[PDB]
């Protein structure tokens, strides 16, 4: 596993010893090379795992997430190349350093043979994100947003740590293999109820669960483009990965402790979706869409069936890619208009047709159009929930409809109609933005050919 | 299969009329077109006659059997009543279309630009014309049997579709 | 790829003999087909098998006793 | 290749209310004491090829004569070759 | 085709009728298929023969991996992690084999319904019965284990089912 | 249908109900009671795989129709005779069913008449 | 489409043509620069009817505010030309 | 006389049917004049900014900024805990959750009871 | 009113169906017992039909 | 001519435990009857659209 | 000539590829291509076995 | 649309507008031309009966009942011209309308084609650059204290002067650009 970690660490000295006008080129090239290297993790077995060492192990649940995390960095570099043009060389190198540190922390988080190491890295990913949000942000609200994005997360994660050490004092080990093999049922008790709550809320606060989601719109809107990228793509999936790993020991309590949360998700996926219908901001709409998708993922995980797990994994991967693309498109519009309001710039399809094509493809993919992996995950989760209960489909059906509506609403308000008359600074789209959108969208349509790569360990 | 042919032909005829009439869709400004444009006129008459199930046309070989099977079956009486009234209203709206857009004195603006002399339009219309005329017979007689026929009927129940039409 | 036709401005637009003869031919073909199908296949509309009268059936084949035996 | 032939507007004095239903409209209006100032404006709708009309039955029976003639010829040929 | 076993995937003799032309008029189907043969099948056959001779010029073999048998979960100590590891891997392999057996029976059933055509309900009874039996056995073995399934949970399910059956049989005998 | 009007506006018990028909034994009328004859055996009717709804007593004529349709394929109006034969057999089946309906109706008529006569005699 | 590119001469010819069949206006006294209320002595309702006649002739309808202040054939021609973007 | 038209929320009153337009007082005329004066001033400002050759950017609209700010950021500072607000928040945030929980719990309890009784016919139920 | 009247008349027509003065259709081999479902090891009660 | 009917299950997409999803085509009466009619209608509509949408 | 080149490049090569893939790859696996069993009527003879199906009951005929 | 709106509508304007609307809806109701002519003449006769009325109160009482009679019989599906705000082709060609300043972003390879057009465009740009400097001061001098009272602009009064705020009125794309 070190053959991926060491190049990521070497990304930093290369960045800091580069010339003043070659930092982006070297960073992008070597990040792409590291992605090509990390592609080799996709070769998995139907048996236990790829146990490289006592410290790091890989599975068909961790390999797709690692590949996505490693592939995300060059896209963030291309996105951030634009608005950091008038910056000092030292500050640009600091930005790239923060991005590299975040990628390294995520890479070491997704292997994590041990639970305490997983917690340490899962909480270490918090610092570069906060610095990126609060330092290179455009508006005055960013500081407040950062506070939210911090404390919510900590409020969830501090009890979990205690629970973790308690398990080590009772089970004797926190290694995931020993935990899996030596699992024992949880008796129905108040102590076990609170242990379950402590183990679960830490990951539900970062999904985010409905009602604990007020930090996400702030963090997504006030962050720069790379921050929104990494928040919507990878950081949301930490809670999903943690939940799948952690549960193996929460049975059979999860049979009845899931009731308060499933409802909170089953209704929540509706509410946030409806919120998307009445919005005056693109970033807020994308954030609420992400909240709804993660609510469906929460339902999938809490159902605890193999089809649920497969659908959840596919949905996390697809949603990460799609949300990154949507944020990139919104940022490209903002960098021209400088307002971030849906109703100001209209009829951009006439002026920028290829960007309108990218918008249409991103909207269709977010709309869960078959045979995309978005729909694969959605349908697997829906079928598993139907097996859980025949009435759930109703809510799910509703959500689907609402989703499509606001998605096409985003496409119609911004791209369709008559252009704003007084705006005359809409320059033709560069090659950089088009390449960014193409590199975003091609992996989804390629992954739809081989779904078994992203269906998890239960395939 | 039958609806495909005759409805596509009807829509193409309507589109030809709209294009020749300077992108005007209201029938309140379409007058004498039985003589002003002959091919669209005859194609639309053939389409309306096939749609209303004139015997031994494309619509007959399906719609008449539909009416026969619905009447001679264990169903709700309201269902047959609504189906018959719907057939009558189908005849009514076909009559409305033909009467308003062809028979009346022309109501379009003075600058007449009506013309039909384009090979693409004529060929595209005539292919579905021959389809709407002969596809019913050929397809009905060229498929294996798949249901029990209604050999015996009362005289009034056998003629009901024509009566309401 | 048609021919040149000029607007008439409140006069009947020009018509060529080709479209007129084509329309007449197609209408005549439809009506000939209708008449030919009616002649060769008349039982499709009028019916081929007469409908029997249930009241006309004699009671012998109908299996009823003269209201006394059973 | 477009229609640039310098079409000429015909004289304005041809359009007459005589011989059209607008005459009946004028009679009915004068029976009350009025006049239509735009009666001649629409006269071209009844002057040229628009004068003759066609009924619904005639419109449906567009090619009945020639189709009937072809049917009679076909049935005569059929009768003459079958009886052999 | 010899690429698969005819006993694992049985097929009827597939009787086909002989052509019995009643009229002297020539049908277009035989002419069309003759020209299709001449214009498509011969070039494709020649290309396949060339490719097959190229493959025969360079031949090499690959083998099916044989796995030994190890003690199952019923003979493992409490915390003896190595033998539980071996038994768990063996159980997972057996689970995969069971899934593929059910897939084979489902394939047989799907093929039979299509082959039977109109009289499918009566004819496919043999396939349907086999699928019902295999599905019942599979559902008894593996259903309701959960996302975090293991050999221990399957053993517990079997133990509870056997206890229930023993109690029911004892009650019936002592009725 | 007129029977619908007679049942829904007149006496319901006077005329039969198609769902539970027939309500009277087959031998109530006459003891001759010749049985229906089936020509196509199970094996050939299964091999032809017609349909489940076409497996009636008129199946042999359907077999002949399919034989002609498959044999003289391109000239699709050649074998018209077996179509007529199958239609005739279907018509015979339907008039047989109508005869059954009329028999049940008049049987119910005479049964109700017998009950009314017995009640009147008992009263008098 | 196949619609000829109508010109200013065509617009003026059609406008004068339409105004001549208006039997209330004498064709002899009618001119391209003749005022409606004064030179031809027409009422406001007759002006509205003239506007509607032009609307039916040209296939497009003029807004009421713009139509109510068209008092000469020349300015009607100019308004129609500016609407349809006629060069000559 | 003719049948009257009754306006509603989604079908408002026509401008021509309004009683108010017909009755006119001088104060009304002055109000219309000053409304038009304000509109003309705003239009003059917009046209002066719009036609300027040296401008190569977005003409900022204070009204749009005010609308977005009031819709997004001005909600909470003007919020006041009121019986109407408390009742509506409690209802729309608590009632649906309990309703759906009750429905799902009843359905699942019925299903589990039927499963224990053995009369559910789970034949061919393999994937879950 | 239109929707309610349609629903009520649909229910009424359901209560008062339409059919022909005909008996049930008769099928030869024990009401097609073997071909519909099967169970060839049961020997069911034979149903014989009435030729009139 | 005969009543030929076929399924082509050509490409095996994936397998979820005991469920097999593959690229399968059914060539029954409905498919072979609705194929030419749709193709014919689309052909005629495209030929007409060449003229209708010329500008 | 345009018609011939279109017919050779747009129909012939795709059908060659498809037929090769179907005959030598798809068919090689079992149950990939399953065809409806051809209908059998009384009186036909079978190519593979050569036996003849017996005729029916010789039921009454008239009209 | 081209004429600037007024602060209000007088009685005469409202009478004319109701006359126009009633005639249009009558034409929609009376499909054929002769019937429409007859009923339009009858409506005109019914309309000028009160033409010579003098007092304002009764005249305002009229045009009200008339407003109500119009609303009762307003033909819920009236005829609309295709380019009108309710027509089937109201904004059909609005997606082909591209702003002129887009031509400033054309690549030099694209500008190599059509040299004369871009030379004319540069001439127009120079003319606008001088004209705006003149018109801003002309408008400043013209306006009354307290700002404009109507959205009506004055014409040019000098020799080389041009009407103020003309660039975005003259440079409209087209009616049917494509
Ligand atoms: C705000 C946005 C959402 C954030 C996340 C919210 C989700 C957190 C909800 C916590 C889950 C439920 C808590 C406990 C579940 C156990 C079931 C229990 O509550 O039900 C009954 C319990 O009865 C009563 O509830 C007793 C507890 C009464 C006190 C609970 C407070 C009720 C409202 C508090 C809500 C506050 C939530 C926010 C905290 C800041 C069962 O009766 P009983 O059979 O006897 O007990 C069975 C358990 N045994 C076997 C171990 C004994
Ligand atoms: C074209 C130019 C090249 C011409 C020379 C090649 C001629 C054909 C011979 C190619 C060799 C055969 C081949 O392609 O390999 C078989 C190979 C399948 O591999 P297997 O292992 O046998 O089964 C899949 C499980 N792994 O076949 C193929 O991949 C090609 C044909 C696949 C079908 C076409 C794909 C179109 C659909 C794409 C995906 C769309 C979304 C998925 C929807 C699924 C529906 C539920
Ligand atoms: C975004 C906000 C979310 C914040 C997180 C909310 C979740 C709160 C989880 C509970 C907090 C404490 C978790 C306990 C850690 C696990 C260890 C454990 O459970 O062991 C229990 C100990 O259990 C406890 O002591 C738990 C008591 C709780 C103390 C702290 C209270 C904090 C607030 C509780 C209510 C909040 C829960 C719901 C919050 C909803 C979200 C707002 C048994 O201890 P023993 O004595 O060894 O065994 C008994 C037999 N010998
Ligand atoms: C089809 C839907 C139903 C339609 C029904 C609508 C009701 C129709 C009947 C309306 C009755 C009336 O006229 S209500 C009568 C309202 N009162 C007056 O009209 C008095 C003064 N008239 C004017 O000032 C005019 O402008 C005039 C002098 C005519 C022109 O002047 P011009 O010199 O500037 O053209």
């Amino acid at each position: 596993m070190l053959k991926i970690i060491i190049p990521t660490t070497m990304l930093l000295p290369m960045t800091w010893m580069s010339k003043h006008n070659m930092i982006w080129i070297n960073a992008t090239v070597h990040s792409l090379l590291i992605s090509l290297i990390s592609l080799s993790l996709l070769n998995q077995l139907g048996e236990n795992s790829l146990n490289f060492s006592l410290t790091f192990f890989s599975d068909s649940l961790s390999a797709p997430l690692l590949v996505l995390t490693t592939w995300l960095l060059p896209l963030m570099l291309m996105a951030s190349q634009s608005h950091l043009s008038k910056e000092t060389t030292t500050r640009k190198k600091l930005y790239i350093t923060m991005l590299i540190l975040l990628q390294l922390f995520l890479i070491m988080t997704f292997t994590a043979t041990e639970l305490i190491l997983f917690y340490i890295l899962f909480e270490a990913t918090l610092v570069p994100t906060l610095i990126i949000i609060t330092r290179w942000g455009n508006q005055t609200e960013r500081l407040n947003a950062g506070l939210y994005f911090l404390f919510y997360t900590l409020a969830g994660s501090l009890p979990l740590l205690v629970a973790l050490v308690y398990i080590q004092n009772t089970t004797g080990s926190l290694n995931f293999l020993i935990i899996h093999y030596w699992s024992h049922p949880l008796s129905n008790s108040w102590s076990n109820i609170f242990m379950w709550l402590a183990c679960i809320m830490a990951f539900m606060v970062k999904m985010p669960l409905y009602g604990l989601h007020l930090w996400l719109p702030k963090a997504h809107v006030e962050a720069p483009i790379a921050g929104s990228m990494v928040l919507a793509a990878v950081l949301l999936k930490l809670g999903g990965y943690g939940m799948m790993r952690i549960t193996t020991i929460l049975n059979p309590l999860t049979n009845y402790m899931a009731y308060p949360f499933l409802m909170l998700s089953m209704w929540g996926m509706i509410m946030t979706s409806s919120i998307c219908l009445r919005q005056t901001d693109l970033k807020s709409l994308i954030a609420y869409s992400s909240v709804s998708h993660m609510a469906l993922v929460i339902v999938a995980i809490m159902i605890q069936t193999p089809w649920s797990f497969m659908g959840a994994t596919a949905l996390m991967i697809a949603h990460g890619l799609t949300s990154s693309m949507l944020f990139c498109l919104a940022n490209t519009n903002y960098e021209r208009v400088h307002s971030r309001t849906m109703i100001l710039a209209r009829g951009l399809q006439t002026l920028l047709p290829l960007m309108a094509t990218w918008w249409l493809v991103a909207s269709l993919t977010n709309l869960a159009l078959p045979p995309s992996i978005n729909l694969i995950g959605e349908l697997f989760i829906i079928t598993a929930s139907f097996s859980w209960s025949n009435i759930t489909i109703i809510l799910m059906g509703m959500n689907m409809m609402i989703t499509a509506l606001y998605s096409l609403y985003m496409l119609i308000t911004t791209q369709r109609g008559k252009y704003t008359h007084h705006i005359n600074n809409i320059k033709p789209s560069f090659t950089r933005e088009n390449a960014l959108m193409a590199l975003h969208i091609l992996p989804l349509l390629l992954l739809t050919l081989n779904p078994k790569m992203i269906l998890g360990p239960l395939y | 299969c039958m609806h495909a042919f005759f409805k596509a032909m009807l829509f193409m005829c309507s589109g030809s009329i709209i294009h020749s009439l300077n992108d005007e869709q209201d029938i309140r400004k379409m007058g004498g077109l039985y003589k002003a444009m002959p091919f669209t006129t005859t194609a639309l008459i053939i389409g309306s006659l096939a749609l209303t199930g004139m015997p031994y046309l494309t619509g007959f070989y399906s719609k008449d059997l539909i009416i026969e099977a619905v009447n001679m079956s264990y169903t709700n009486a309201w269902a047959l009543l609504m189906t018959l009234i719907a057939t009558s209203l189908t005849a009514a709206y076909s009559t409305r279309i033909i009467f308003f857009a062809f028979l009346g004195k022309p109501r379009f603006p003075p600058l007449v630009l009506i013309n039909e002399n384009n090979p693409l339009l004529i060929n595209s219309i005539k292919r579905l014309l021959i389809g709407s005329i002969f596809a019913g017979f050929i397809i009905s007689n060229n498929i294996p049997p798949m249901t029990v026929p209604n050999t015996t009927m009362p005289l009034y129940m056998k003629m009901t579709a024509l009566i309401v039409t | 790829g048609g021919v040149h036709i000029e607007p008439r401005y409140r006069q009947f637009p020009q018509l060529t003999r080709s479209q007129l003869i084509q329309a007449e031919f197609f209408s005549a073909t439809m009506w000939f087909w209708i008449l030919w199908r009616f002649w060769h296949d008349s039982d499709a509309v009028l019916g081929h098998f007469p409908y029997p009268d249930p009241s006309q059936w004699t009671d012998e084949e109908l299996g009823i006793l003269p209201d006394d035996e059973d | 290749e477009h229609g640039h032939s310098k079409m000429e507007l015909p004289d304005y004095k041809q359009w007459k209310i005589e011989g059209t239903p607008l005459e009946t409209v004028q009679e009915k209006l004068a029976a009350r004491g009025l006049r239509d100032p735009w009666g001649r404006n629409e006269a071209w709708r009844y002057s040229g090829g628009f004068a003759n009309n066609v009924s619904f039955v005639g419109a449906l029976l567009k090619g009945f004569k020639w189709g009937f003639a072809a049917f009679v010829v076909a049935v005569g040929a059929e009768y003459y070759l079958e009886s052999q | 085709p010899d690429s698969w076993d005819k006993d694992v995937y049985p097929e009827p003799p597939r009787r086909t009728p002989a052509p019995a032309p009643q009229t002297s008029l020539p049908n277009p189907v035989t002419y069309l298929t003759k020209i299709f043969d001449l214009l498509v099948d011969r070039p494709v056959t020649l290309a396949r023969e060339f490719i097959e001779q190229q493959h025969a010029k360079n031949r090499y073999y690959y083998y099916h991996r044989e796995f030994r048998r190890v003690p199952d979960i019923t003979e493992c100590e409490e915390k003896d992690i190595l033998c539980m590891f071996e038994a768990e891997m063996q159980w997972r392999r057996d689970y995969k084999v069971d899934q593929e057996i059910v897939n084979i029976i489902q394939e047989r059933l799907k093929a039979c319904q299509q082959r039977e055509g109109e009289s499918y309900r009566q004819n496919c009874a043999k396939e349907l019965e086999q699928f019902t039996q295999v599905s019942k056995a599979f559902q008894d073995r593996y259903s309701d284990l959960g996302a975090h399934y293991s050999a221990r949970k399957c053993l517990a399910k079997q133990k509870q089912r056997m206890l229930a059956e023993r109690k029911a049989a004892k009650e019936a005998a002592a009725a | 249908g007129a029977h619908l009007a007679r049942r829904y506006l007149g006496d319901a018990s006077k005329e039969p109900d198609p769902l539970r028909m027939p309500t009277f034994p087959p031998d109530y009328g006459f003891p001759e009671r010749k049985e229906r004859e089936m020509v196509a055996t199970q094996q050939e009717m299964n091999d032809a795989q017609l349909m489940l709804q076409q497996r009636d007593y008129c199946a042999h004529y359907l077999i002949q129709l399919l034989k002609c349709k498959r044999d003289s394929f391109p000239n699709f109006l050649a074998c018209k005779h077996e179509q007529h034969d199958w239609d005739y057999c279907e018509h015979l089946d339907y008039v047989k069913r109508m005869k059954e309906f009329e028999r049940e109706r008049r049987l119910l008529q005479r049964k109700k008449r017998r009950e009314q006569r017995e009640a009147e005699m008992a009263r008098g | 489409s196949d619609a000829p590119p109508l010109t200013l001469e065509a617009i003026k010819d059609r406008v004068l043509y339409v105004l001549k069949l208006y039997d209330k206006i004498d064709p002899e006294k009618l001119s391209v620069n003749s005022h409606f209320m004064k030179d031809l002595g027409l009422d406001s309702l007759d002006q509205v009817e003239i506007i509607m006649a032009m609307e039916d002739e040209f296939g497009f309808e003029i807004p009421d505010i713009d139509a109510e202040k068209l008092m000469c054939p020349q300015e009607i021609v100019d308004y129609i030309a500016d609407k349809k973007d006629v060069y000559e | 006389s003719f049948p009257k038209y009754k306006p509603s929320r989604l079908a408002t009153l026509p401008a021509t049917l309004d009683p108010a337009e017909y009755d006119i007082s001088p104060e009304t005329r002055k109000a219309q004049a000053e409304r038009l004066a304000i509109r003309s001033r705003l239009k003059r400002e917009y046209l002066l900014q719009y036609n300027d050759p040296n401008r190569l950017g977005v003409i900022e609209d204070p009204a749009l900024i005010r609308w977005t700010y009031a819709r997004s950021a001005n909600i909470y500072p003007n919020f006041r805990p009121t019986p109407k607000t408390s009742l509506l928040g409690a209802l729309f945030g608590i009632g649906p959750l309990f309703f759906w929980y009750y429905v799902f719990k009843t359905d699942r309890d019925k299903k589990e009871k039927l499963i224990q009784e053995g009369k559910l016919d789970q034949t061919f139920n393999i994937s879950y | 009113g239109f929707v309610a009247f349609m629903l009520f008349m649909f229910w009424v027509g359901e209560i008062y169906p339409s059919y022909q003065p005909v008996g049930p259709k008769q099928y030869p081999y024990n009401d097609l017992y073997l071909e519909r479902g099967g169970d060839p090891t049961k020997e069911p009660e034979p149903v014989v039909h009435y030729e009139i | 001519h005969t009543g030929q009917e076929m399924i082509i299950s050509n490409w095996h997409w994936m397998t979820l435990q005991t469920v097999e999803l593959s690229l399968s085509f059914k060539m029954d009466y409905f498919s072979v009857m609705f194929i030419p009619v749709a193709l014919f209608v689309t052909w005629s509509i495209m030929e007409f659209s060449m003229w209708y949408m010329h500008s | 000539y345009r018609h011939s080149i279109f017919a050779v490049t747009h129909v012939l090569i795709p059908v060659w590829i498809i037929h090769y893939y179907l005959k030598y790859h798809v068919t090689a696996k079992p149950y990939t291509v399953v065809e409806r069993k051809p209908r059998i009527f009384p009186g036909d003879t079978i190519l593979e076995t050569g036996e003849v199906i017996p005729l029916m009951k010789e039921f009454p005929d008239q009209h | 649309a081209f004429s600037a709106p007024a602060a209000y509508l007088t009685h005469q304007q409202k009478v004319l507008r109701l006359y126009k609307r009633a005639l249009r809806h009558l034409e929609s109701w009376c499909v054929h031309r002769d019937k429409y002519r007859y009923f339009a003449c009858l409506m005109r006769a019914r309309f000028d009966e009160h033409k010579n009325e003098k007092d304002m109160v009764k005249a305002t009482q009229l045009l009200r009942q008339a407003e109500e009679e119009f609303w009762y019989g307003q033909h819920p599906q009236p005829y609309i011209f295709p380019e009108s705000p309710g027509g089937t082709s109201y904004e059909r060609y609005e997606c082909y309308k591209v702003p002129e300043w887009c031509l400033d972003d054309w690549h030099p390879s694209e500008k190599a084609m059509y040299p004369d057009y871009f030379a004319k465009r540069e001439q127009w740009k120079r003319l606008r650059r001088e004209s705006w400097e003149r018109e801003v001061k002309q408008l400043q001098e013209e306006t009354p204290p307290g700002g404009p009272r109507t959205e009506a602009l004055p014409p040019a009064r000098k020799e080389g002067d041009l009407p103020p705020l003309w660039w975005h009125i003259v440079t409209r794309p087209r009616e049917r650009p494509m």
